[PDB]
């Protein structure tokens, strides 16, 4: 459990499944009037707002990546690289 | 003529065994594996034109670094029998001869079969170990075939490491069978892990691991 | 073939003969049983000219049988072996003389030491099929074909280069693997089950990949490697081939609901 | 039947390929960790050819004139001639290539040269050439050290696996073996100077792309 941050070994990039699930929930939350950490410059589509936050690294989530044994590393979307 | 055949055959089968043991780690001088045919009978066949298996037998010892890898490794006695079937009394001698001189393990070639009497005689004296080899099987060293990749035994230290780098239970590894020919050719025991290194068309070289169930 | 002996038809012919299975009943025309009572004199004219011819106890029932030349001269043979083969077959209770290879009627006759003409009849059956002149088992119709083979040149670039290659019907991998003159490394089989038994699982896996890739690519398609390797690996991670059927994988321990 | 047998294999977050129970099926996906959709047929340029041609294409010796390099390819070629610190490297490089040619002919026993691999390199050459308007007939600012170090350095970054112990560092050794062979053949100095004539500016762009693309070809953990 809980690999320590200095020992995280998995990829420093965002898998396309992480990117899709992040934008899902983030958009879902916004669509529930969750506060928004970016200036919606006219945008009104929750998915498009989410794509905006993510491009500004302003999504306050974090990815818990389970290893096959059961342990896990934690990356915060702000620190993962997007392509 | 027929004798000549069973010379060349017995010639080759010999060479295989010398390779097989050399791969198993023991010390075999390089150019002794390649002893040509004529000097073979000029060394091992009687002048009359027959093979004296009963003196072809020999012994060898763990190369100095195998101890550095597997220290518990000990010497090994290789032996051929001559009666095409093998009865207990012949084997009765072997199991004690291995015991008396007390090698780590002993390999028993033979020619035609083993009477199921001595077939039970085998699992007798630990920590020794007894392996039989119908010499038909040995005429070709199968590990030279193309499709067979280099297998490599893993010191129980390496094994303990690899299971940790991947976070594996032993049961989660690819398996091999102790009856598998290559497993036989190195004499694995349950729970031993060989590392297989094959050529890979997508990354050049690739290394896999099977545990000997 | 052996690495030096690449594209020497002759040397190939010898191997083809060396393994191709040959039973008697494939060379012989017909078998006759007589009652020519005297062991020495034979009512048949020619047999006399050879009875003394090798006389210089035995039953009165001549068993004589006749072989084709062109048959016996296709995978060509000498009755000198063929006889001693019979001689080595049963005993020396069955006296045998055979015609000379020069002789224009390829002839073998034999005799023995209730009524035997049934047991005599029995004998030819055995002789007909139970007796292998040469070859190994299960190996019939050893075609001999030519194949190019890209190999490097002494200038170091690759050049096509031909060689004889005995294809084969039927399979006996271990036996044939030792028959001298062949290259025992690069010998193949489309029955990957046997490769698995004789060369162990890892070769069995690589052969398996080979066979799948033939099926796919035979009709011109093309599948990326990793998809085939992944399958072939699933089939061989227990050691030994696991079929993709109810018996194979559905008998692992992978959760009943699956 | 096929789908139900391989139904649960998945690429895990360490690039193993395990089924539901967790048994390893392969230790990297497809033996190189690459995603199928990012593969392209390319040609290994060291496997083939007469060795004379192989000599001619890759050999570079400054101190002697059998395979010498004309200076007008690059700015500093004049004062290069007969150097020795560098004339070391070239061999060490050219040594490597000879090992590759030896190696590949073991992997591909029929000298087959076109094989599907990740990043397409030719196309990265062009885009550089056209983006920077490669003035042929004009010497280059590249210096042999930058080239040879450049390639040799780049390989350290093509990370399929990035654990830090010994076992992992050898898997990574292997996953990129064949790809590095390609990358070395394409980017040997003779090519870079004589053929592509990349500037200093072009090169690092070529290098920094090959890294960016390669890293994008790795399979994504979680992929069924």
């Amino acid at each position: 459990k809980a690999i320590p941050k200095d020992q995280r070994a998995t990829t420093p990039y965002m898998t396309k499944y992480e990117r899709a699930r992040i934008l899902g929930t983030r958009a879902l939350q916004i669509s529930m009037n969750a506060p928004v950490f970016v200036d919606l410059e006219g945008e009104t589509d929750p998915l498009r707002i989410a794509m905006k936050e993510l491009a500004e690294k302003k999504i306050p989530l974090v990815i818990r990546r389970y290893l096959p044994d059961g342990s896990f590393e934690d990356w915060s979307v702000e620190e993962l690289i997007v392509d | 003529q027929e004798n000549e055949r069973n010379i060349s055959r017995l010639w080759r089968a010999f060479r295989t065994v010398k390779e097989m043991v050399k791969d198993r780690g023991y010390f075999i001088t390089q150019e002794e594996v390649e002893l040509p045919l004529e000097d073979f009978k000029a060394k091992y066949c009687d002048s009359m034109g027959r093979p004296q298996r009963k003196m072809m037998s020999f012994q060898a010892n763990p190369t100095e670094e195998s101890i550095s890898k597997f220290p518990d490794m000990g010497s090994l006695w290789v032996e051929f029998c001559d009666e095409p079937s093998v009865g207990v009394k012949t084997m009765k001698t072997f199991v004690i001869h291995i015991q008396e001189k007390n090698f780590q393990t002993g390999i028993f070639v033979y020619q035609n079969n083993i009477t199921p009497s001595a077939m039970k005689l085998v699992p007798s004296i630990p920590p020794a170990t007894i392996e039989t080899f119908n010499e038909a099987a040995l005429v070709v060293n199968i590990t030279h075939h193309e499709l067979v990749p280099k297998h490599i035994r893993l010191s129980s230290d390496e094994k303990r490491e690899l299971l940790k780098r991947y976070r594996l239970k032993e049961s989660q590894l690819p398996r091999i069978q102790r009856a598998d020919p290559v497993a036989l050719y190195l004499g694995l025991k349950r729970g031993e892990v060989v590392k297989i290194i094959r050529k890979s068309e997508t990354s050049g070289r690739y290394a896999s691991y099977r545990i000997c169930m | 073939l052996e690495p030096g002996h690449a594209a020497d038809q002759e040397q190939a012919k010898l191997i083809r003969s060396a393994i191709e299975h040959t039973t008697l009943k494939s060379v012989t025309i017909a078998s006759e049983i007589y009652y020519d009572p005297d062991p020495r004199s034979t009512v048949i004219p020619e047999d006399e000219e050879i009875i003394q011819l090798h006389f210089s106890q035995q039953s009165p029932w001549l068993l004589r049988l006749e072989l084709d030349r062109a048959a016996m001269n296709d995978k060509d043979l000498t009755m000198g072996q063929v006889g001693e083969r019979i001689k080595q077959t049963f005993k020396n209770d069955l006296f045998v003389i055979w015609s000379e290879d020069n002789d224009e009627k390829l002839i073998i006759r034999c005799r023995v030491v209730a009524e035997e003409d049934h047991m005599l009849k029995k004998i030819e059956n055995t002789m007909l099929e139970n007796i292998t002149l040469r070859g190994v088992e299960n190996i019939e119709r050893v075609v001999m074909m030519k194949y190019d083979r890209k190999v490097p040149s002494p200038t170091g670039e690759y050049v096509k280069e031909p060689e004889w290659v005995l294809e084969t019907d039927g399979v006996n991998l271990s036996e044939v693997m030792t028959v001298p003159g062949i290259d025992p490394t690069r010998i193949y089989t489309n029955s990957f089950i046997d490769i698995m038994e004789v060369l162990g699982i890892e070769a069995g896996r690589a052969a398996l990949y080979k066979e799948v890739y033939n099926v796919i690519a035979s009709d011109g398609s093309y599948v990326n490697y990793r998809h085939m390797a992944l399958l072939v690996d699933v089939m061989t991670t227990q050691g030994g081939l696991t079929s993709v059927t109810r018996h194979g994988f559905n008998r692992s321990n992978t959760g009943a609901l699956m | 039947r096929l789908v139900k047998a391989l139904e649960d294999i998945m690429v895990h977050y360490d690039n193993t390929t395990r089924n539901s129970l967790g048994n390893v099926i392969q230790f990297i996906y497809g033996e190189d960790g690459m995603d199928a959709a990012h593969i392209e047929k390319q040609s290994l340029d060291t496997i083939g050819g007469s060795d004379a041609a192989f000599e001619k294409r890759y050999r570079v010796d400054l101190l002697n004139t059998d395979h010498t390099l004309d200076p007008s390819l690059l700015e500093s070629g004049s004062e290069i001639l007969g150097d020795l610190k560098l004339q070391v490297l070239l061999d060490e490089e050219y040594k490597q290539l000879v090992k590759d040619r030896k190696f590949l002919r073991e992997v591909f026993v029929d000298g087959e040269a076109n094989w599907p691999l990740p990043v397409n390199i030719r196309r990265i050459i062009q885009n550089a050439q056209q983006t920077f308007h490669i003035d042929h007939t004009k010497p280059s600012d590249l210096t042999i050290k930058d080239i040879v170090l450049g390639v040799k350095d780049l390989q350290e970054n093509l990370l399929v696996l990035r654990g830090k112990n010994e076992i992992i560092q050898n898997a990574q050794r292997d996953a990129v073996t064949l790809f590095c062979c390609l990358l070395r053949s394409r980017l040997a100095t003779r090519r870079v100077l004589q053929e592509y004539r990349l500037t200093k500016q072009a090169f690092d762009w070529v290098l920094s792309n090959i890294e960016a693309q390669f890293l994008r070809s790795v399979v994504h953990p979680g992929e069924m």
